[PDB]
């Protein structure tokens, strides 16, 4: 089990997930405030 | 000392022999001789002056010449400063230069001296001599008196702040009605 | 040492420590790590519940007095633009020069203060007045003038429990104020008018249904 | 008005780039039924469509003689004329999470090579601590401008490989 | 243990024989602190003694308005004392009171910041003082013997008289009319007059 989440803890896999998750964010928050030309506070 | 401010407190060592000392000092301003030596000719100066001021303030109404408060007024709003019931041809210029380059001559000697001089200067400024012979219960009367014009003058400045009316018709006021005419009716001073 | 901590069972960092006054060990981000720093942070966070505190009581004090019917104020957000409508109103670019300019003579000399205690304190400095100006060797906290009551100078662990609760009320005022100000973002109503309408229906009235704090997006 | 520019609420050209972008989504829509799937999606893009232009009607947005929305970058400028959601904001937002990212990675990369092996710390990230300094990264204003004051933020010249020139 | 035969003396209650009505109650431990416990025993001493007037004040003044023997000003409940006109306004009154209680109250805190100093008045006149909350003010000598007796006889008035105003309070703001009257229309069943139908305190029930 360490050595999984020892190669988990790669670069390559980690980089992957960062950007995933990230994109994912970033796709949710267009789903739910889309168009978002300027910063309306 | 003959008083202690707080009669069971314990009044500061360096206030024991001064004059007209109750041992006041809550907040310590005088810790340090220098800034002592200079309150203390700060504090009869001041006396000396509001003495000089409500003995004027009390003169020019007592005598029906006007109030404190609108002395100035006739002098703006055109011109013209009555004294005495007659007529000065001076204006506010004039006479804002007269009086500063006076009080700047004046001022400028007398900073200038010794420190003791500085306060008590004797000599030319007792004509009668009456400094020789004992002079602590005659400081202690001063400074007592120069207290009791200091907050006199406040209290001019505060209830014509207040009210609006000058001192003998605020003093009339409350005469006339104890009760309900003072600083309580007033919704200015207490609020609740 | 074994002092309470704000979380249980996790044990406080180095650079905390038990000494300064509001010390709960709570430092996440380990903002303090630095010592000059952390006495900043320290003197920055006394200033700030200090002015939260006085803020908060002239918000709050005012408000529960008009709400009995003595003393007629208005809301604290409307306070500013009433006055403006004032006849002889104090310009508002005027009134905010005088009130910096002030601050700047008193901030600047504190300021002083903070990167040394007795700096105010050099003889000669003002009108005999700089003798009262030395602090108690911790910069926010200057007796001398301020303190003139006294209070807390019996022995050091009276004046250590009462700084105790002068931390733990600037950090409730802080605390307060954010909540003020967010609560009339939400809702354009007071704090008394919101802590009525919550008690009336709690589950009905709250964060959850001001409209603003849940965006409705989402929903 | 800015430079000469309209705002998108008075501007000719919005409304008529709005009617024309809804009147080709109808007409596109008008070749399917009334509750089919593409019918549906062609409406929510007529709904979202309608949305866009009104929102940024209403945000205040300035307008050119195309009709298409223009960005006031000027700092003054845009805070006097009510347009400082359009770079003024957005760009203390983006440096605020950029500071938070660089530091966050800075104060890794500075925690791992004090470690005896920190090339496979760099090559195999240790997730406990990554998380722990990225959750510290939010306060990188404050803990940068301490270090800036404290002199620890900078390495000195001399310790530093150069050239040579 | 005295206020509960289950309960301990909070070790800070144990060795203090010297406080009136000590029963080692202090389940918050509020004054585990020595100097705490010293303000707080002024704070009991000056609190039971207001609450011990102004209760009775409030009772002779209601019995004087129900039985009948005061004037117009008695008739009338202690709450609406304000409809009343006296010699001078509310603020003249108030303000009166703000300057004599500054200066009573002030000599009172000399006297707690260093006990026995403050106890000479500007005549000269002294009397002997006895323990800080106990300044002395006998002048029937009461206190030659028994002192302790006496004091917890005072403490427990005291604490019994705080309690009474509490309660005149919340029953004010609860139930209509003077106390006298709320004891009166509770003693006429009393079965059904008990806070439990006010409709206030129980909030829950009906509303
Ligand atoms: C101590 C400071 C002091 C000051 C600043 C003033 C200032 C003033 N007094 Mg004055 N007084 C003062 C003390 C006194 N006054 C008076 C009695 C009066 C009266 C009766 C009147 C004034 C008036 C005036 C005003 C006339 C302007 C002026 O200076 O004309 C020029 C004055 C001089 C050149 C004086 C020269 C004196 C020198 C020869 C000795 C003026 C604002 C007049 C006023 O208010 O009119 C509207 C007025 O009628 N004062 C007395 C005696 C009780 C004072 C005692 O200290
Ligand atoms: C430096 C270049 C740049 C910049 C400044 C922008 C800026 C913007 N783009 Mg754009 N884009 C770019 C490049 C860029 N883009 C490129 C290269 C492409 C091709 C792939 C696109 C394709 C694209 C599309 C298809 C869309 C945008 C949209 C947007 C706007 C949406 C803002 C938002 O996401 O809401 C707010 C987001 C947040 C508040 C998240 C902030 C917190 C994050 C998670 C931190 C990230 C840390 C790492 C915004 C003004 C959208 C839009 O509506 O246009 C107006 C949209 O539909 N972009
Ligand atoms: C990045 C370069 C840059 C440029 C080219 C400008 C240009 C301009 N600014 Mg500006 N400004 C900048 C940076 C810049 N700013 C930054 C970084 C800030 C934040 C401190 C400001 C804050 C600012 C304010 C508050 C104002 C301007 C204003 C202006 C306009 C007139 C002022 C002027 O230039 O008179 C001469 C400049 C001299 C130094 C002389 C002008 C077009 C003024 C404006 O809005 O115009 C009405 C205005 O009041 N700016
Ligand atoms: C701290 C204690 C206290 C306080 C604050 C008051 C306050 C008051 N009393 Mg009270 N009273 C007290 C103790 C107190 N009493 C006690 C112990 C008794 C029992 C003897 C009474 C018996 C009493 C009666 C019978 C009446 C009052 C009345 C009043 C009211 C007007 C009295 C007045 O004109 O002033 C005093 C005037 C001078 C000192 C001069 C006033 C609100 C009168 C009232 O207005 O009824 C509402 C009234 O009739 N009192
Ligand atoms: C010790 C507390 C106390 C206090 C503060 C007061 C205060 C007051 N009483 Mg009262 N009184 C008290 C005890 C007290 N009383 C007791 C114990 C009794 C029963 C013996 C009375 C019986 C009594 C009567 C019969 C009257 C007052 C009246 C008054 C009011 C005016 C008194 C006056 O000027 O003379 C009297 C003024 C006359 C015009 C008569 C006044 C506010 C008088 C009043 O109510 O004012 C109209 C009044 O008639 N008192
Ligand atoms: C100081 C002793 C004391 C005494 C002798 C009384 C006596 C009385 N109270 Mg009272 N009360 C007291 C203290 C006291 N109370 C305190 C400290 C409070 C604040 C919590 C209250 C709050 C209160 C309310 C809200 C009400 C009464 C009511 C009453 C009357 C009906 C009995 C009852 O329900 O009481 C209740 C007793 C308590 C709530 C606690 C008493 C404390 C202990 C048990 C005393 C021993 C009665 C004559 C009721 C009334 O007005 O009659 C119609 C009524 O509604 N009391
Ligand atoms: C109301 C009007 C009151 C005006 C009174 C002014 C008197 C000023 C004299 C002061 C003085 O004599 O001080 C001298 C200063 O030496 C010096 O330097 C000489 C200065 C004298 C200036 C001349 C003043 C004339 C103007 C008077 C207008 C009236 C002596 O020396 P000292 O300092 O020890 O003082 C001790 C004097 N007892
Ligand atoms: C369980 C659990 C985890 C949870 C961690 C959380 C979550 C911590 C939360 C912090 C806060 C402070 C949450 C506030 C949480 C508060 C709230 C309110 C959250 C969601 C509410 C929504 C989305 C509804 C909105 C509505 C809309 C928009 C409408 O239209 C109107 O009708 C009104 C309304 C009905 C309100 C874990 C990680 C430990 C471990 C596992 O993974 C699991
Ligand atoms: C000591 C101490 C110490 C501690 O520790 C702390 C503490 C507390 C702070 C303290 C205290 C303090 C105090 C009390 C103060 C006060 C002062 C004053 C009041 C002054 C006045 C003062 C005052 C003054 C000078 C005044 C003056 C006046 C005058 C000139 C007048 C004039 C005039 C006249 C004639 C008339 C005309 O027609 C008008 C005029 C023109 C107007
Ligand atoms: C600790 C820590 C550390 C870790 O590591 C991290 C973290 C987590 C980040 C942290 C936390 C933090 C926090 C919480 C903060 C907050 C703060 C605040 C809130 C402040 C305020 C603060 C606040 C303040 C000052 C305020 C003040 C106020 C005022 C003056 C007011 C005023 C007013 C008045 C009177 C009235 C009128 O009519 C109006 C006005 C004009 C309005
Ligand atoms: C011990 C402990 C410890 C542990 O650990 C914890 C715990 C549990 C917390 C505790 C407990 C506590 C408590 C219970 C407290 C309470 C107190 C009170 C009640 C006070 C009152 C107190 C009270 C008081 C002062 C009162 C006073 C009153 C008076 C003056 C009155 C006056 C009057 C009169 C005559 C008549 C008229 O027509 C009206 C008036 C003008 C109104
Ligand atoms: C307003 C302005 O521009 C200058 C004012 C100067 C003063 C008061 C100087 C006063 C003295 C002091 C305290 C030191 C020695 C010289 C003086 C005249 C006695």
């Amino acid at each position: 089990m360490k050595d999984f989440t020892t190669y988990l803890s790669t670069a390559p896999v980690l980089t992957l997930l960062s950007v995933t998750v990230v994109a994912g964010l970033l796709i949710e928050i267009n789903r739910f405030f889309p168009d978002a030309l300027i910063a309306a506070f | 000392k003959a008083g202690n401010w707080l009669p069971g407190s314990e009044t500061p060592a360096y206030l024991e022999n001064l004059p007209a000392s109750y041992g006041f000092d809550p907040l310590g301003l005088a810790a340090e001789p220098a800034s002592l030596a200079r309150f203390r000719e700060s504090e009869v100066f001041h006396g000396r002056w509001a003495m000089l001021g409500a003995a004027g303030v009390l003169g020019v109404e007592v005598l029906g010449y006007g109030n404190w408060y609108d002395a100035p007024l006739p002098l703006v709003q055109g011109g013209q400063a009555t004294y005495f019931g007659a007529s000065v041809p001076f204006d506010l210029g004039t006479l804002a230069a007269i009086e500063f380059a006076a009080m700047a001559g004046a001022e400028s000697f007398r900073g200038a001296a010794e420190p003791e001089k500085r306060v008590y200067p004797g000599g030319a400024f007792d004509p009668m001599g009456m400094s020789k012979g004992n002079s602590k219960e005659l400081k202690t009367k001063e400074i007592k008196n120069g207290r009791l014009a200091m907050l006199a003058c406040l209290g001019f400045a505060a209830q014509h702040a207040a009210t609006g009316a000058s001192p003998l018709e605020a003093l009339a006021s409350h005469l006339a009605n104890p009760m309900a005419v003072n600083f309580a009716t007033n919704g200015v001073s207490l609020p609740l | 040492a074994t002092r309470p901590l704000w979380q249980p069972g996790v044990e406080a960092p180095k650079h905390l420590d038990g000494t300064m006054p509001g010390d709960f060990g709570f430092d996440p981000l380990n903002l303090g790590v630095n010592k000059e720093a952390l006495n900043w942070y320290r003197n920055a966070e006394l200033q700030n519940g200090r002015w939260a505190m006085l803020g908060v009581a002239g918000i709050v004090i005012p408000a529960e007095l008009t709400r009995v019917g003595v003393l007629n104020v208005p809301e604290w957000a409307e306070a500013g633009k009433v006055y403006a409508e004032s006849e002889n109103a104090i310009p508002f670019a005027s009134l905010l020069m005088v009130q910096l300019f002030l601050f700047n003579f008193v901030e600047i000399k504190r300021w002083e203060d903070i990167k040394k205690p007795g700096s105010q304190a050099e003889p000669g400095s003002f009108l005999g007045f700089e003798s009262g100006f030395k602090g108690t060797g911790i910069s926010g906290y200057p007796g001398g003038a301020f303190n003139p009551f006294g209070l807390g100078n019996s022995s050091k662990e009276a004046m250590d429990d009462l700084k105790w609760r002068e931390i733990r009320n600037g950090r409730l005022a802080m605390v307060a104020f954010l909540g003020f100000l967010s609560q009339h973002a939400a809702t354009g109503k007071g704090p008394l008018d919101n802590l009525a309408d919550h008690l009336a229906d709690p589950w009905g009235a709250n964060f959850c249904s001001n409209g603003v704090s849940i965006p409705s997006a989402l929903g | 008005d800015v430079a000469g520019l309209t705002p998108c609420s008075e501007s000719k050209a919005f409304a008529k780039r709005k009617k024309n972008e809804v009147k080709a989504l109808n007409k596109r829509l008008k070749n399917y039924e009334a509750d089919s799937a593409p019918a549906l999606a062609l409406k929510a893009t007529i709904a979202r469509t309608e949305a866009r232009f009104d929102k940024y009607a209403k945000q205040g947005l300035l307008c050119g003689t195309d009709g298409l929305p223009h960005l006031i970058a000027d700092p003054g400028l845009a805070l006097r004329y009510g347009h400082a959601g359009d770079v003024f904001i957005p760009t203390i937002g983006f440096i605020y999470f950029a500071g938070w990212l660089g530091y966050a990675g800075s104060k890794y990369l500075q925690a791992v090579a004090a470690t005896a092996k920190p090339i496979e710390k760099e090559i195999i990230i240790d997730v406990p601590l990554a998380w722990k300094l990225l959750w510290e990264g939010f306060g990188w204003p404050l803990r940068a401008f301490a270090e800036y004051k404290n002199g620890s933020l900078m390495e000195d010249d001399a310790k530093i490989t150069v050239s040579p020139r | 243990a005295g206020w509960d035969l289950s309960a301990e003396v909070p070790a800070h209650l144990a060795g203090r024989k010297d406080l009136a009505g000590n029963y080692g109650f202090d389940p918050l431990n509020l004054g585990k602190n020595p100097e705490a416990l010293k303000w707080y025993q002024q704070a009991e001493l000056q609190n039971g003694r207001w609450a011990m007037l102004g209760v009775a004040g409030i009772l002779v003044q209601e019995l004087l308005h129900s039985t009948g023997l005061g004037g117009k000003a008695a008739d009338v409940y202690w709450f609406d004392a304000g409809n009343n006109t006296f010699w001078a306004p509310k603020e003249t009154l108030i303000a009166i009171s703000f300057l004599m209680f500054n200066w009573a109250e002030l000599n009172r805190m000399q006297d707690y910041i260093k006990p026995g100093s403050n106890v000479t008045d500007p005549f000269g006149n002294k009397i002997k003082y006895v323990e800080l909350g106990y300044p002395g003010f006998d002048p029937l000598s009461f206190s030659k013997n028994n002192f302790d007796e006496w004091k917890l006889k005072e403490i427990k008035n005291a604490r019994l008289a705080m309690l009474a105003f509490l309660g005149i309070v919340a029953q004010h703001n609860a139930q209509p009319g003077s106390p006298l009257e709320q004891l009166g229309a509770h003693l006429a069943n009393p079965w059904k007059n008990h806070f439990i139908n006010n409709g206030v305190s129980p909030f829950l029930t009906d509303n």
